């Protein structure tokens, strides 16, 4: 799941 | 971008390639993926004039039962066409495949004997054979020689069964008194979709000779050459599709390997192809 | 003729003949004719070189064995002419060809020079009446009470899938495959060979037949028996020695759910069920998944049943009701149905006259037949 | 325009196969805004490249596309030099070349010919790949044909190690022609499509590419077996009922003769 | 069984061997004077030589007709009443029931192997039965090596020098975990 971790911390980043 | 007359280009190139007994709803999505009726028309008139000329379908004409076939040869070019039996011309229209307007239209009728001689026999013949066979025979002057046309079609369409098929068969023949010339084209044309996809598209060539002694004994020779001619192309077809598997479809993939055992998948991974040696 | 029918089901392994209108056959024998292959040097040997019925079972191994049909195709022609007067015979239907109609039952979709040499030899060197061919399937419905349904036939050369609707077997959805209980034999004789006993004479392979009659399986889970040893399971052989069988017994019989075991490019017998059932229009598949009938020998292996039920299952569309009848009669059941279709008045409508035959020929037999 | 997008795909659907890229290309035009989205439903045949390092035929597919590259399975690089590109890994590119071993050695078995391409990529707790394989029917003869396969099979490998979850799913094209005497042309396109899942123990003696060959094997001989029997025969019943080799009052008469054993047979139950 | 067969023949000629090691001279018999006639029938039918050997002990024996019926028995079990297949019939038969495609190329690639193939006329015996077995217009080569003997132990050689012999042999640690498993599989 680490490809659609990535999309959601860039998410929770921002 | 795309140019309009580009756009209607494709459209005719989709029509007049689609299978038999499935043109309605090929239409259906063409205007679906034009949202243009207007500017679709002008050229899908002649993609629908192609695609029903070329696919002989057969129209019902309702005061005389008669159930012509549509083809090139008997055009007349007002939208109409002349069926042969009885002599009616009467309009075609391709969008809904409908005939309209049954008028006598006066041929000369010097071929009239010939060409009903091959209907009756022809007829016989394609209701003996056939399951549904609706045929025509046609009579004209091509680079003024006689000849007379017949045409068979036949088509099963069951989309519920999720399969149509069609066999259409055009045979020439030359009127010559020391020897006369048969030329015979035949289209198969089945499509079987039934959770998967299969497209079968057949055409055979044939040529052959008779004598031009009596009409009705050239049309009963006639439809002797029919005979044999279509008899044989179908077994041919059928003995085609027996050895499929065995020689055809080989070529391809085979259905076991050539050591006629499953694959040992261990041994080809650990161990090497074991041609090193030479 | 009023004279009474003989139905006649020549079969590869196991030739069934009878009077029809009797609810069993009484007069069934192996199909293979017998030669002696020692030296006879008394006076008062057993007279005759050709030996066939029970004669060739007593004598058994005295005998070199050879057989006239292989995959439900005759080879031999003169042995198959042999055993058809051998059915004539006084020990077995003691009667005359000339006065009895014969209803013979006859393998699907074989080869055109096999029907017509049968009818030859039927009209020309017996003088019979009348001749019916006839298939090995769409009897053994006729036999369940049935006129719809699939039916399974696997018998000693041939195993054949036959969907049948209201009677007429559907020409077009008949599935075939040549392994059949004999492969299965030969298969058994090629393992017991890896477990140290050879077989390889003629005689020898009829008590390889009777091994594998008596004592074989099909396993539930291909893979799970095969990882798992199985307990050595002792035969007696007619000499009165034992052998132990072991693993054979259930990697033989795989043999007709796997034909890659022998390297044949054929599909196996619940790939050959499934596809005639559904080479037929979906409104009849659904009828036809039910109405599923085993016929012939090979269907008789310990746990047939169970295991093409699961595969037909694994195989089969999701959500449709299979359901497997299993006959006890299933050796004789082709032979009933054509004693039942012997039966009826009709038949007297089916046959073909000698005069016919002569006047036509093999034209009138096989537009006679379906 | 999701049902626009469902008109084209059973359009193309609908459309001869040996066309499928042509008409693709020009269907394009009508629509673009789906275009990408139709050639991801789309099911095209593949495309041959020469890997020039090592001199090899590649297949290319839309997993291993990177923007306008093709990566190769041999060399391990793009045809047109990026600097920036997504290699598989260390571990999954050598679970990538040995398939590609073990899938030319099984191409060169069941095909005798044609080409092969293995291409990996991760996945969440696992690994999925594509398996491609082409074989264009050779010129010796004259049969003349095309056979395309895409096997797509994603592994989910359990925790433990030892087991692990594989779901193909295959779609193979293809392609016969044949021009004899009597048969005078056939012409048999297709296209069919399939899937099955399967868990299998994962060891030295049955690592993962074992279990993908044998999955791939299977539902490659099940396809090849449907094609050549049901798909086939159907058409060859169809042609069968589009005209009858035997007359019709033979055929109604051996239907009366049925219809009396049948209700003969009905009477007696 | 060839020399067991050429026993017995000495026996019906009179000369008689009982002892286990006088069959090791029956067998050295077998090797140095026995050959295969091309044409069974027309050797059999003829007036022999009666080539004389000559014993361990210094006494001679005079062989004829068993010279060559005695290695006949390759090419015909049913001398000794075994309803198997010959040596020619295993051959062609091994070559028929492979591919259809792999027949033309197994008949133009036979290898002969072992110590029974060294018979005298062996070879050209052995092409001619299979000729008589084999379809027309397919070439047979029939290979004899001069190491015949020892082909298959040369080629043990030549596959244990290689380094993928590590990979195909059953390690001592995986039979003790395994069995008769490990070989199963590692084998096949
Ligand atoms: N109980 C059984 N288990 C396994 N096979 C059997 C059994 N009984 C009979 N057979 C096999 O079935 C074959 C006979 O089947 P049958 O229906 O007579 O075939 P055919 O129709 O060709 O005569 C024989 O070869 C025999 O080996
Ligand atoms: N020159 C020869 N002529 C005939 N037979 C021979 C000859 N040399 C050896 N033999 C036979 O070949 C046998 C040995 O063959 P060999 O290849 O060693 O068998 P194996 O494969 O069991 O080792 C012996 O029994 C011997 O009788
Ligand atoms: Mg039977």
């Amino acid at each position: 799941e680490g490809v659609l971790a990535s999309f959601f911390n860039s998410l929770l980043s921002k | 971008r795309v140019s309009d007359e580009e756009k209607v280009r494709i459209a005719a190139k989709f029509i007049t390639h689609a299978p038999p007994g499935e043109f309605n709803e090929v239409f259906n999505d063409v205007r679906l993926l034009l949202n243009n009726d207007n500017l679709l028309r002008e050229g899908a008139a002649h993609a629908f004039a192609q695609y029903n000329m070329d696919q002989f379908t057969p129209v019902k004409i309702e005061g005389y039962e008669d159930q012509v076939l549509i083809t090139e040869h008997g055009d007349l070019g007002n939208s109409r066409f002349l069926d042969p039996r009885n002599k009616i011309s009467f309009k075609f229209d391709h969008l809904r495949k409908e005939a309209s307007d049954p008028q006598p239209e006066e041929v000369d009728g010097s071929l009239k004997s010939w060409r009903e001689s091959c209907d009756s026999a022809l007829r016989a013949y394609v209701k003996d054979h056939y399951s549904n066979g609706f045929c025509t025979v046609y009579a004209k002057n091509i680079d003024g020689q006689q000849t007379i046309i017949a045409c068979i079609e036949s088509h099963q369409f069951q989309p519920k069964n999720f399969w149509n098929g069609r066999w259409r068969s055009e045979w020439k023949f030359t009127i010559t008194p020391p020897t006369a010339q048969v030329v015979g084209v035949l289209k198969i044309q089945v499509h079987y979709y039934e959770d998967g996809n299969v497209q079968l598209v057949s055409h055979k060539d044939v040529q052959d000779s008779v004598t031009v002694s009596n009409e009705a004994q050239t049309a009963k020779e006639f439809i002797k050459i029919i005979e044999h001619a279509e008899n044989e192309y179908q077994t041919a077809i059928s003995e085609n599709y027996q050895t499929m598997s065995d020689t055809t479809f080989k070529a391809l993939r085979r259905q076991l390997p050539v050591t006629r055992t499953k694959i040992d998948w261990n041994k080809i991974l650990s161990y090497k192809i074991g041609k090193e040696m030479q | 003729i009023a004279n009474q029918p003989v139905v006649i089901d020549n079969g590869s392994g196991v030739i069934k003949a009878g009077f029809a209108g009797d609810q069993i056959p009484k007069y069934c024998f192996p199909n293979y004719v017998g030669r002696p292959k020692h030296v006879r040097v008394m006076a008062g040997a057993l007279e005759g070189d050709i030996f066939i019925g029970p004669k060739a079972e007593e004598h058994r191994g005295l005998l070199s064995i050879r057989y006239p049909m292989e995959h439900g195709i005759v080879k031999d022609w003169n042995d198959m002419e042999r055993i058809w007067q051998y059915v004539y015979s006084k020990d077995q239907l003691q009667t005359f060809s000339e006065e009895h109609p014969v209803l013979l039952t006859e393998a699907p979709l074989n080869p055109r020079k096999n029907r017509e040499r049968a009818a030859e030899v039927f009209f020309e060197t017996f003088n019979v009446p009348a001749l019916f061919i006839s298939m090995q399937a769409v009897l053994s419905l006729y036999a369940t009470g049935r006129t719809t349904g699939v039916v399974l036939d696997s018998g000693d050369g041939v195993t054949h899938a036959v969907p049948i609707y209201e009677g007429f077997a559907m020409p077009h959805s008949i599935m075939r495959i040549d392994i059949a209980g004999r492969d299965v034999s030969r298969f058994l004789r090629l393992y017991l060979r890896k477990e140290g006993y050879d077989f390889h004479s003629s005689s020898e392979f009829e008590i390889v037949k009777a091994i594998k009659e008596r004592a074989c399986y099909l396993s539930i889970n291909p893979q799970k028996d095969e990882t798992l040893e199985t307990e050595k399971a002792q035969y007696y052989l007619p000499d009165g020695s034992t052998i132990e069988i072991g693993p054979s017994r259930f990697r033989a019989p795989e043999l007709l759910f796997r034909p890659d075991l022998i390297g044949e490019e054929s599909e196996g017998i619940h790939e050959v069920l499934v596809f005639a059932i559904q080479k037929s229009d979906m409104d009849l598949r659904r009828t036809l998944f039910s109405n599923i009938v085993l016929s012939g020998g090979s269907t008789l292996f310990k746990g047939f049943g169970d295991r093409l039920l699961s595969e037909v299952k694994k195989l089969a569309p999701k959500d449709v009701k299979i359901r497997i009848s299993a006959p006890q009669e299933r050796l004789y059941s082709t032979w009933i149905g054509g004693s039942i279709l012997a039966s009826l008045d009709t038949f007297k409508k089916m046959w073909v006259s000698k005069k016919e035959y002569e006047e036509d020929g093999a034209r009138s037999i096989h537009r006679k037949t379906f | 325009s999701d049902q626009q997008l469902d008109c084209a795909l059973d359009l193309m659907r609908r459309l001869p196969p040996q066309q499928i890229e042509k008409n693709l290309s020009d269907l394009i035009d009508l629509v673009p805004s789906l275009c990408e989205d139709l050639l991801s439903s789309v099911d095209q045949p593949l495309k041959i490249a020469r890997d020039k390092v090592v001199g090899k035929d590649y297949l290319l597919c839309d997993y291993n596309r990177d923007g306008d590259s093709y990566r190769s399975p041999w060399s391990n690089k793009y045809d047109p030099p990026l600097e920036d590109g997504a290699m598989p890994s260390a571990r999954l590119r050598k679970l990538e070349v040995e398939a590609n071993n073990a899938f030319d050695q099984y191409r060169d078995l069941y095909f005798e010919g044609g080409v092969s391409s293995v291409y990996l990529w991760d996945l969440d707790h696992g690994f999925a790949g594509v398996i491609l394989i082409k074989k264009a029917g050779d010129g010796s003869k004259k049969i003349k044909g095309c056979w395309d396969s895409i096997h797509v099979v994603e592994v989910q490998e359990k925790s433990s190690g030892r087991t692990a979850h594989y779901k193909l799913t295959s779609t193979v094209m293809l392609w016969l022609q044949t021009n004899k005497s009597g048969s005078g042309t056939m012409n048999l396109g297709g296209s069919l499509t399939r899937q099955m899942e399967k868990d299998e123990t994962v060891s030295d003696c049955s690592p993962h590419i074992a279990n993908i060959g044998r999955l791939v094997e299977d539902m490659e001989n099940k396809i090849r077996s449907t094609l050549n029997e049901i798909y086939f025969g159907k058409t060859k019943d169809i042609v069968n009922g589009l005209r009858s080799v035997q007359t019709f009052a033979d055929k109604s008469k051996q239907e009366a003769l049925k219809n009396d054993l049948v209700e003969a047979l009905k009477r007696k139950q």
